[PDB]
RNA sequence: UUUUUUUUUUUUUUUUUUUUUUUUUUUUUUUUUU
């Protein structure tokens, strides 16, 4: 609601509890409750959290990522979510109906679905290729073919989450698609035609380029008329 | 690279009496080599050597003219050993040994370098060991020892006093005079127990108590000499009349080793 | 810290400080590790042992760290990173790390802080606990056992 | 005044370009990523820091610069957020605004401030907001300048730099970051200095916010 | 001043305008120091090539678990020229871009997917130096990498074309190359595919073609030379043993 | 030089027996330190030497420890690189048959000499080899490092002998120029001096607790 | 057979099976390297004239300890790569599992020893992986080493004999060779301390002199590239009784004139 | 890490999308990006922009003493240092590596080696005295292309600096201010100008060698996606008098002859139009400057 | 017509710049068309 900065004083009643979300600091020493980002304060058994521009994922547990494969050892595979960060770790038990004899068959360069299940602050964080939480499969595993867009996380945080964002609608009012969305920063498309996924490539790409949700759909339909 | 029980044996037949060498050589029996001059024709003088066990060296000889006032040595000696830095130590070590036994006054005859009353000719020794398996000072010795008596020099024929009236240096195009200097050897000996050996192999050097290094020019005994370790895991010290004994040996059996490098 | 083992490093050998210069200060202001500075890629390899500040480092495996129940143990419910543990060495190892048990009473954590090393110090309540004087929080450790 | 520019550069995390007078830095943050073995730390964050000249190589004034940097810039950030991680921090000097071969205090400060801004652009955890001046006092009149100019600086008798640290709305000083003076003075002028930059600062971090909040909002929803 | 192509046809040495200089190659010259060795005489040019592997790396950071690791190094004595070097060539701009060239080449045409976990050396020597080096240190090196027993698709050949105003010359020497631009190729097998290009002085845009085709044939015919002894090397060695 | 202030450069440089004292642990940062200067008739020396270790060392798995010797020159730059280099392989070759190596797997141990003082108050590297082996073998009894025996030398008409085993043993053996059939002079009065330095030394240690 | 070189057209015939050393586009085979045509059925490969000593299931061979590691050895024996050993393929004096012996591995094998070992298996690239689960491996003591090529040892169904004057030698197949005394196990071919860095005290001079001689005249043989069987070794040892002096084999002409009386005897 | 990781997807994709003629940011083939140049307040201080790519170029010079063997020319030098601005996969201090030693090398071999700078009208005291010339190239952004930036950075740096007015009293000199005796350019003999080609197999390594058909694709000026998955390069420098300065194809894939000549043909054209494009804007901004300082009066 | 499920191994980067060199000389008055 407010506009706020890093040391600036805090806008909540300190004898009501409230829940601390990102960019919000509990001091160790003093125990004092202070903001350490820019952005915009949002307060809502009531949360607060300040929305700040960010393009380096950082690991939260319940994110749906996308990672690639660098490595397989004996009983796990190492994954990158970006490149020059950490690697996380991918276990061979974490897979649907798993065990030492339904082994999985991923190779080094495939692209992956998953969603992170542990971020302990002292150790290395391990993500699975099932909900659960739910018991649910919904789309993890792997992607094959399409092509990856990098983008910035509040752009991904709104396709994945508003349902109001008009990206999505434009595009399928265009072509038939399939679509997988990362929070860690990454789009996976893949079309029937290589023209139609070139054309959704470059829309995609334009349309993080801009601020403005209005003119989605005359740079959607620009890009498809270039592609003849 | 060996281990206990190999070392344990090798310094058992080697220290023992009389002393048995592991491929049955005498205590001053040298092993075999073979010698080539004269095969690159852009030096004054070159020389190949190739040991029984696979090392190799080649030595070239190039010369200068120089005013021998400012100048004060005529010889030098740069080394270079395949596999091994610019500045590391045992290259360091061998190129001060080098120029020390080469030095202005050590028994090699500095006054044939002279033309004219104010020139000489500097002489560049370069060393290029290709491949080696122990310390390679007698090996580089005799390959400068063989290459420096087939070299060549232009002959001068443009006066020889100019200390009133100086004159540039003026050579003959097509003669060349043979230089007739007295190089000197080094010899490595080894030293397990209480014998005394000439030309120690790879294998002996793993067990060897301390080494010697011993100068030889025109039948004497020369200056420098030094005590050196051919391994770090066995160096111990010795007597002193194992020094005498090392010395008698060079000098007992250094004329055959010159027969055997002549023309 | 990982699921398998323990990595620390060393810095005194029986009441005696090793090594006897730490380095502090060579890398100029700021909070610096001993290798972070310009003077890490310069060093002279082929010239000496180590470089200025480098210390004996070892390798804790969690079998090793009590004797009883050695196949549930939880790394991160005995040590945090930044804690001073007294150890016992069991094997020379490699060329990189030794190998050090702490399967006794007397051998553990001495010093820790709580918040991961951002709080004050805490101290030893139980043989399995820590507690934080200013503010009444516990943490689990494997203490060693003081006095 | 001075004019800042924020997010002008494609492969790194945030950027920034500093403009004041004929002095020209651009910076550029990446972090927090994986460190080399040798520049870990168990607890906190590393940090890396690069400073490089306007003409020649890089050489020992550059080291100063460096060591004056990351004085200032340790306490600025939480640390113990990012254990055993690093930040990458670069700044390239486009135009130095005065003689290079006797003064330094220019570039200290515009460098000082780039780095801020590129810290904010990162998406970096700070403790508060600071801001960088330069001062002189000039020979004869003995008239205390801020923000001198090149011609100035040649006719001077000390020169200095002063960093502050702003909290509550940029309106409280917490600490004073770094001050660093080179001359000859006696402590009335001390102390008049500094009456006079921290009101000097004040403005500047005043503009500085309201330059940072024009940036950032239209990218938030 | 000199008369480098006489209107009789004829060159300083007595070579005419296509012709070769003489060429002498030998294999299996250093059984004792390295799996594979050449050494090359090709007019005045004196080379000596070691090929060590494959074997186990030194370090363990030097491993790929998908393929082999190709190093070339390359030591240009003191006493190669006439004229004695000052200062030694071992970290020279000019080194370093030899031996990246060489590497670069022979990654293409080496199989080093079916040696997995291990390195190849390469250890090059000269020790006389009298113009077109770098395609005599080509045929050293393929020579010696096929004296080696290690698996390659074809040969590659260098060869030096000199442009002296209209007319090409072909396997240029020392005097030659300091009085005109000199043109470095690079031909795998018996095709008109090149390996390698190299233009260092100025050259007009309309006289090129020509240069490339001249040195392709001339290259050919070095394949033919090397291919001829190594089947005679071959045939030696299986005659008796 | 990017790390150094070296100044214009188209500047040009200006051109224009013994009695011993032997103190031992006076250096904080390092493990053990030594003292020595000698004066006589004619000459006058001063010799700081410094031990590190044992430390940790880089590479693979040794059974035992390594030496590493540096020489520095001091105040004025009278000796090169080559020389110095040969001296401190000369040394590393002396003290590998004294120290108890097996004793210390996967280590190093680094000694650094400083030559402070040297002047001629009425074959110059041949005469300081003596002060320098005493020195050495002080600061290794101070930093508690294991050694067989002590190790001293002298020196005569440029032969520099080292002895152990009060003068029964040769650990070390130098000789430039001089004469070729002086041999047993040299070795006498190479032991005379070597047996002075012996004493010193021990009562050095036993005194100064 | 057919010498062939790489880049070399072998066969144009859309009916072979192509094996190593070839490659192939469409119906053309091409040779990778140089060396020999061979047939098996319908398989075609190409037989490289050089190379190194490739490791087989069931082989002989003698190495020696490179690197100590967890749970495992890492062995030179002059391959490609370097040879593994584990824990589990060893016979320990003690026991596997006493309520150690996994960090105390160099109590019973550390770098720099020599050992006598047979290939279990190979790896997926070639690499070898060895046992010593028999009382005819482990340790080698009581002699000397030497080296031949791999390529001159004949193959044969035994690798270890009794030669007269009380010397035995282990041919390995990839080329080391070890020459000791023979002990009471050699005899009778025809627990603590297998691990034992110490020589029999009772080696005599009669034992150095004929385990020289013997290396002599192995390396003689190796210098005229004829193959090293028994029968040649011992028929080599009894014509070099003319010369007096160990010392004097070493030189070439001596060299040669024992491989061609071998050779002439031999086509006698 | 510092290693930049690609997926299978992306290079088949990739592949695939120049198999039917397609490039991600939808040039042709042989079509060259759009060049922007800018010029600073002072001499020699100039901006070049490619699309993403970002160089800065500085000139500048001071009096030192000629070398022994040629008393009678100045000094000239190149440096190209790469920092992590660029992009977090360069290290700090790297001068050894091989694309940092191949660039130096084919910068100098461009720019120094073939004499486009007048080196003899450097000289101040034949012997004793002379100028010092230097290029500082600061990489701000990569996406591709760094050595064609770099070339026209250096040349339009030069063309654009100069140096003050000096006069010889007796023994010594004397360097006048700049705002007494209006400073002096540079000689330039001719505009040497890089271009880079990419090359992909889009068959195996047999058809490569052994194939009868030549259908390797050659792409001008890529960008950081298309140069991490190319299979070889050449860098081809011309100028205006039809001269080529210098070719580097310093191994990769091999290519028929016949290509890489229509590669060198192709080149030609796009160097034209960028020394016209130059020239004109050094031109407007001389223009400008006059006429600000006419204002001024 | 009972009975018959076989699948091997590995963890966190070698240290010090750009210069990188051969075949021999001369002599006293503007501008255009010639």
């Amino acid at each position: 609601s407010t506009f706020i900065f890093p040391g600036d004083s805090f806008p909540v009643d300190p004898t009501t509890p409230v829940k601390l979300g990102p960019g919000i600091y509990c001091d160790p020493n003093t125990q004092e409750i202070r903001p350490v980002n820019t952005g915009v304060l949002h307060v809502s058994v009531q949360t607060a959290y300040i929305d700040y521009s960010s393009k380096r994922y950082i690991p939260s547990v319940n994110d749906f990522v996308i990672g690639v494969i660098i490595g397989t050892f004996s009983d796990s595979y190492k994954v990158s979510l970006q490149n020059f960060s950490s690697s996380v770790s991918l276990s061979y038990m974490a897979f649907p109906n798993a065990s030492k004899k339904n082994r999985p068959t991923l190779q080094v360069g495939d692209l992956v679905y998953a969603r992170v299940c542990t971020a302990e602050k002292e150790l290395e964080a391990e993500i699975e290729c099932f909900d659960s939480t739910t018991g649910r499969d919904a789309g993890f595993g792997i992607l094959e073919d399409g092509m990856i867009i990098d983008v910035n996380l509040n752009f991904a945080r709104q396709l994945l989450f508003n349902n109001d964002f008009p990206l999505l609608k434009v595009l399928a009012a265009h072509t038939k698609f399939e679509v997988a969305i990362g929070l860690n920063g990454k789009i996976w498309v893949k079309c029937e035609e290589l023209s139609n996924t070139l054309a959704c490539y470059r829309t995609i790409m334009e349309c993080c380029q801009k601020n403005d949700t209005a003119a989605f759909k005359d740079i959607a339909k620009r890009q498809f008329k270039e592609i003849l | 690279s060996l281990s206990v029980a190999e070392k344990s044996y090798l310094y058992d037949s080697l220290a023992s009496t009389p002393s048995i060498r592991p491929d049955g050589r005498l205590p001053h029996q040298f092993r075999p080599i073979e010698i080539f001059t004269d095969f690159l024709p852009s030096s004054n003088g070159s020389s190949r050597i190739i040991a029984s066990d696979g090392s190799e060296c080649i030595v070239s000889i190039k010369s200068k003219v120089v005013d021998h006032h400012v100048e004060n040595e005529l010889l030098q000696v740069d080394v270079d050993i395949a596999g091994q830095r610019d500045d590391a130590l045992v290259v360091e070590t061998i190129t001060s040994l080098l120029n020390k036994v080469l030095k202005s006054g050590s028994g090699v005859d500095s006054s044939k370098l002279q033309l004219t009353k104010k020139y000489s000719f500097k002489i560049f020794v370069d060393v290029l060991v290709i491949s080696s398996h122990s310390h390679p000072i007698s090996l580089i010795s005799f390959a400068i020892y063989s290459a420096l008596n087939s070299t060549y020099l232009p002959k001068l024929i443009s006066a020889f006093d100019d200390l009133e009236v100086e004159e540039l240096p003026t050579f003959h195009d097509y003669d060349m005079v043979k230089l007739d200097i007295n190089p000197p050897l080094v010899f490595i000996l080894a030293v397990v127990g209480n014998n005394m050996l000439l030309d120690p192999a790879a294998n002996e050097s793993e067990v060897a108590n301390n080494g010697l290094i011993i100068s030889w020019s025109n039948g004497k005994i020369t200056s420098p000499i030094r005590s050196v370790a051919l391994n770090d895991s066995n160096v111990k010290s010795f007597k002193p009349h194992l020094l005498k004994q090392g010395l008698a040996m060079v000098e007992k059996y250094a004329p055959d080793v010159v027969r055997s490098l002549e023309n | 810290l990982s699921l398998q083992r323990a990595n620390v490093e060393i810095l005194a050998v029986e009441d005696k400080p090793s090594p006897i210069d730490s380095g502090i200060g060579s890398n100029g202001s700021g909070i610096v590790a001993a290798g972070g500075g310009s003077g890490a890629a310069t060093f002279s390899v082929s010239q000496a042992s180590s470089d200025l500040g480098e210390t004996f480092r070892g390798i804790i495996r969690s079998q090793d760290v009590r004797s009883t129940d050695r196949d549930r143990v939880k790394v991160i419910e005995c040590f945090k990173p930044g804690d001073i543990v007294r150890a016992q060495v069991l094997s020379l190892g490699d060329g990189t790390n030794y190998y050090l048990t702490t399967a006794r009473n007397d051998l553990g954590v001495v010093f820790a802080r709580a918040a991961n090393g951002a709080g004050g110090l805490m101290y030893a309540t139980d043989w399995q606990m820590m507690t934080s004087p200013v503010t009444g929080a516990t943490e689990k450790r494997k203490c060693a056992k003081p006095f | 005044s001075v004019q800042a520019e924020i997010g002008i550069l494609d492969h790194v995390d945030g950027s920034s370009e500093f403009v004041s007078q004929d002095t020209k830095v651009i910076c550029s943050v990446t972090g927090p990523i994986e460190p080399k073995a040798r520049q870990e730390l168990p607890t906190q964050l590393a940090l890396e820091i690069i400073v490089r000249p306007a003409k020649g190589v890089a050489t020992t004034r550059e080291k100063v610069l460096e060591d004056k940097l990351r004085a200032v810039l340790t306490p600025l950030i939480t640390r113990h957020c990012y254990p055993r991680q690093l930040c990458q921090i670069t700044c390239q000097i486009l135009e130095s605004g005065e003689d290079e071969a006797e003064f330094s205090l220019r570039e200290l400060s515009c460098c000082i401030n780039a780095a801020f801004l590129a810290l904010v652009d990162a998406g970096i955890a700070l403790n508060s907001m600071c801001a960088s001046i330069p001062i002189a006092i000039i020979k004869d009149t003995s008239d205390i300048i801020v923000d001198p100019t090149a011609e100035q600086l040649k006719i001077s008798l000390s020169v200095h730099t002063l960093a502050l640290e702003f909290v509550n709305g940029g309106k409280v000083v917490k600490n004073v970051l770094l001050l660093d003076s080179n001359g000859d003075f006696n402590e009335d002028q001390l102390f008049s200095l500094l009456e006079l930059g921290e009101q000097k600062c004040q403005e500047l971090v005043t503009n500085i916010r309201r330059i940072i909040q024009d940036n950032i909002s239209p990218r938030l929803v | 001043r000199l008369e480098i192509y006489s209107p009789e046809g004829l060159r300083l040495d007595g070579r005419r305008w296509n012709e070769l200089r003489r060429f002498e190659s030998s294999i299996n010259t250093h059984p004792h120091a390295a799996d594979g060795s050449s050494y090359m005489e090709q007019g005045n040019n004196k080379i000596i090539t070691l090929v060590k592997g494959p074997k186990e790396p030194r370090l363990k950071s030097q491993m790929d678990t998908s393929k082999a690791l190709l190093n070339v190094s390359v030591n240009i004595t003191k006493f190669s020229k006439f004229e004695r070097s000052k200062s030694s060539h071992k970290n020279e701009r000019r080194v370093l871009e030899i031996q990246t060239s060489l590497v670069r080449m022979f990654e293409k045409n080496v199989m080093l997917n079916i040696y997995p976990r291990t390195v190849i050396d390469i250890e090059i020597h000269v020790l006389e130096q009298d113009g077109g080096i770098m395609g005599s240190l080509i045929n050293g090196i393929t020579l010696a990498l096929i004296d080696a027993g290690i698996s390659m698709f074809d040969y590659i050949s260098g060869i030096s074309v000199g442009l002296y105003d209209t007319t090409p010359l072909l396997d240029t020497n020392s005097l030659e190359e300091n009085a005109m631009s000199t043109v470095t190729l690079g031909v795998v097998g018996k095709s008109e595919k090149l390996s390698l290009l190299l233009v260092e002085d100025k050259i007009p845009l309309d006289r090129l073609e020509n240069v490339l085709a001249i040195g392709i044939a001339g290259a050919h015919r070095v394949r033919d030379l090397m291919d001829e002894e190594l089947r005679k090397h071959a045939q030696k060695r299986v005659s008796n043993a | 030089d990017r790390r150094r202030l070296l100044g214009p450069a188209a500047a040009k440089p200006m051109a224009f027996e013994q009695e011993l004292s032997l103190h031992t642990g006076f250096i904080e940062n390092c493990n053990g330190s030594a003292l020595v200067e000698a004066r006589s008739l004619g000459h006058q020396t001063s010799l700081i030497t410094a031990v590190y270790g044992p430390r940790s060392i880089r590479g693979s798995f040794t059974s035992q420890g390594t030496i590493s010797i540096q020489l520095k020159n001091g105040l004025l730059e009278k000796y090169n690189t080559n020389e110095l280099k040969e001296v401190s392989s000369f040394l590393m070759g002396i003290f590998n048959s004294v120290v108890n190596l097996s004793r210390y797997p996967k280590s190093g141990i680094d000694i650094f000499v400083y030559l402070t003082y040297d002047k001629d108050l009425t074959s110059q590297i041949s005469s300081l080899i003596p002060h320098c082996i005493t020195s050495i073998t002080l600061a290794l009894a101070d930093a508690g490092i294991e050694l067989v025996d002590m190790a001293g030398a002298g020196e005569a008409n440029g032969t520099v002998v080292s002895f152990i085993k009060n003068g029964e043993e040769i650990v070390g053996f130098w000789k430039d120029d001089g004469d070729d059939e002086d041999l047993l002079e040299c070795l006498d009065r190479c032991k005379e001096q070597y047996n002075r330095y012996r004493d010193l030394m021990i009562s050095c240690l036993m005194n100064q607790e | 057979s057919q010498i062939v070189t790489p880049g070399e057209l072998v066969t144009d015939d859309p009916i072979w099976m192509r094996g190593h050393g070839t490659y192939f586009l469409d119906n053309m085979t091409y040779s990778s390297v140089a060396g020999t045509v061979s047939r098996v059925n319908r398989l075609l490969s190409v037989i490289p004239l050089k190379g190194r000593y490739a490791p087989e299931t069931g082989d002989h061979v003698v190495g020696r300890i490179a690197e100590v590691g967890n749970k495992r050895w890492k062995v030179d024996i002059g391959g490609k790569q370097h040879a593994v050993l584990m824990l589990g393929s060893v016979n320990l004096p003690g026991g596997i599992l006493r309520r150690s012996d996994e960090l105390q591995m160099r109590s019973f094998l550390k770098e720099g020893d020599l050992l006598n070992a047979e290939v279990q298996s190979l790896f997926q690239d070639g690499s070898a992986s060895l046992h010593t689960r028999s009382l005819k491996y482990g340790k080698l003591r009581n002699g000397m080493f030497c080296q031949v090529p791999s390529s001159l040892i004949v193959r044969a169904k035994n690798h270890t004999h009794n030669l007269p004057g009380n010397i035995t030698v282990v041919l390995g197949v990839n080329g080391y060779i070890w020459l000791r005394k023979t002990s009471q196990m050699d005899l009778a071919r025809d627990s603590w301390q297998i691990y034992s860095d110490e020589n029999d005290p009772s080696i005599s001079n009669n034992i150095r002199q004929a385990i020289c001689r013997y290396a002599n005249v192995i390396k003689a043989l190796a210098f005229c590239e004829i193959g090293i069987t028994q029968q040649r070794i011992v028929s080599a040892y009894e014509a070099s009784m003319v010369y007096s002096n160990v010392g004097e084999l070493i030189e070439k002409n001596v060299m040669e004139s024992i491989g061609s009386d071998i050779l002439t005897a031999e086509k006698m | 890490a510092k290693d930049i990781e690609i997926s299978a997807s992306e290079s088949k994709f990739i592949l695939e999308a120049l198999r039917q003629n397609y490039r991600l940011d939808g040039r042709s083939f042989d079509q060259f990006r759009d060049v922007e140049i800018t010029f600073g307040k002072e001499f020699g201080d100039v901006s070049v922009k490619m699309g993403n790519t970002k160089v800065h170029c500085r000139i500048s010079c001071q009096i030192a003493q000629p070398y022994e063997d040629r008393p009678f020319e100045g000094l000239f030098v190149i440096s190209t240092e790469i920092s992590p601005m660029a992009g977090s996969q360069f290290e700090n201090g790297n001068i050894t590596g091989e694309d940092e030693v191949l660039c130096s090398r084919i910068i100098e071999k461009s720019v120094r080696r073939s004499g486009a700078l007048d080196v003899e009208g450097l000289c101040i005291v034949a012997g004793s005295k002379c100028w010092a010339v230097r290029a500082d190239v600061h990489f701000l952004d990569c996406d591709g292309g760094f050595i064609d930036a770099s070339c026209i950075a250096v040349m339009a740096g030069l063309m654009h600096f100069k140096k003050p007015d000096i006069t010889v009293h007796g023994e010594q000199i004397i360097v006048h201010p700049v705002n007494e005796r209006e400073p002096v350019p540079l000689g330039i003999l001719h505009i040497p100008i890089c271009v880079t080609f990419s090359f992909f197999n889009p068959q195996d390594t047999e058809e490569n060698i052994k194939g009868e058909t030549n259908s390797e694709i050659s792409i001008i000026d890529a960008t950081l996606k298309e140069e991490l998955l190319r299979d070889g390069v050449l860098t081809v420098t011309l100028n205006k008098n039809r001269e080529v300065v210098q070719v580097s194809k310093a191994g990769g894939l091999p290519m028929d002859a016949l290509t890489l000549m229509k590669c060198c043909h192709e080149a030609y054209s796009i160097i034209e139009k960028i020394t016209d494009q130059i020239l004109q804007l050094l031109k407007e901004d001389s223009e400008k400057r006059n006429k600000y300082a006419a204002m001024l009066t």
